[PDB]
């Protein structure tokens, strides 16, 4: 992956 | 449990180039509305609020500093995180002040006249440099998000529009926010700016999480929220 | 053939993102400037100098509708071509007044501006859709670039910054300026505006059967040829 | 600045 | 494909 962050 | 589609692995599209080239508007346009008031909030927070120490750790920065511009006035040492290398890259990139760098002088110098206009841009990123020692992966999946580096306990966690960029369910959500409890001194704060998930869930989250909220202000909406670790 | 890596199959990376959202002051004064000059030299040349008539074709229009604006006030009929089909669709939401379109007020308001404001925005909108009749595939590097669609021969054809975006070689650009000439009656206008040598650009405009009229650097240039 | 464009 | 324009 996201733009900001997780996996994606 | 994500619902977000737009990510590095998505293909460039037109509309994508419209939007980086023939997007035009003035300060009252509804995009520069949200930006201005997300840099209020934080120089609120971090300058009129109270939340300083030596340390605060930034959960999802990707490849922007506007976030910690005012944070560098209250933190002896600033950490970067984000789960993407290449988000990574693009704040090394700057920090290093490298001329590949992308250009955040217009926001240095607005955060600079919110502040009690006292300093110019220059000043103001030699200090976020000087306060950024670290630049890390960071996966709030995992109990240690940060991995094996060891890092004392904060003082802050920070994170901002996490959850406009990826939609996560309820439990995922909570799951990350009580992982980065584990960075926190007890008492430390958690500063999250983000958008919404609704209001009543978000703070059912921070709660469950183990955090008190001492403050909650919402603005299709955009929320700001400071709490404590428990 | 060409030297370009942006494409509609690169990945979104962080840059893009960061301009999307963040880009202000002088990079993106810049940019505001450059496409406000050539609204102006597309006033200039469809408004002012008299280049008008029936039927205009743009070549590569890609997503975009800024091209337009002033040539709607000087052609009946436009038509919007571009090789890549997502490109196609992003006009179509834009013409079709689809609320998932792209919002172009800030670009048609500065035109109406231009123009001595004879007209409001919406009327704008309206006069450029009405104009517009078809939105065709098109391929250059083949002699007839329209392929099977049959189009009487234009008035004139419009390219704007296709040079800039694919970085073709010179015979490449100059045997799809060629193949452009097909669908242009003679006699009939050229209008090229670009990125930036000048007379490579001069000379493969010649060679592809073309008089030049008149040639302008606003780097960026701007070209009125004729068909040979 | 913290917008597009006078700019900031 | 190119942002405007050919095969890319």
């Amino acid at each position: 992956g996201f733009f900001r962050g997780w996996p994606c | 449990g994500f619902t977000s589609k737009d990510t590095y692995l998505s293909h460039f599209n037109p509309r994508d180039y419209l939007e980086k080239y023939y997007k035009f508007g003035s300060r009252h346009s509804a995009e520069s509305q949200i930006l201005k008031h997300l840099l209020k909030n934080l120089f609120k927070i971090f300058c009129l609020d109270g939340v300083k120490g030596d340390l605060l750790i930034d959960i999802g920065s990707g490849p922007t500093i506007y976030q910690l511009l005012s944070a560098c006035e209250s933190f002896k040492e600033i950490v970067v995180t984000d789960y993407s290398d290449q988000n990574l890259q693009e704040l090394e990139k700057w920090l290093k002040k490298e001329p590949a760098a992308f250009d955040w002088s217009p926001v240095v110098t607005y955060v600079c006249d919110l502040e009690g206009n006292r300093v110019k841009g220059p000043e103001k990123e030699e200090k976020l440099r000087q306060a950024v020692k670290q630049v890390l992966k960071c996966d709030v999946t995992q109990s240690q998000p940060l991995g094996a580096v060891p890092l004392p306990p904060a003082d802050c966690v920070l994170s901002t529009l996490c959850l406009d960029a990826a939609c996560p369910d309820l439990p995922t959500y909570c799951r990350a926010l009580r992982n980065l409890g584990s960075l926190l001194k007890p008492g430390g704060f958690l500063v999250i700016m983000d958008a919404l998930l609704g209001r009543e869930a978000v703070e059912a989250a921070v709660k469950e999480a183990g955090y008190t909220i001492e403050w909650f202000e919402v603005i299709e909406g955009l929320f700001s929220l400071v709490a404590r670790k428990l």
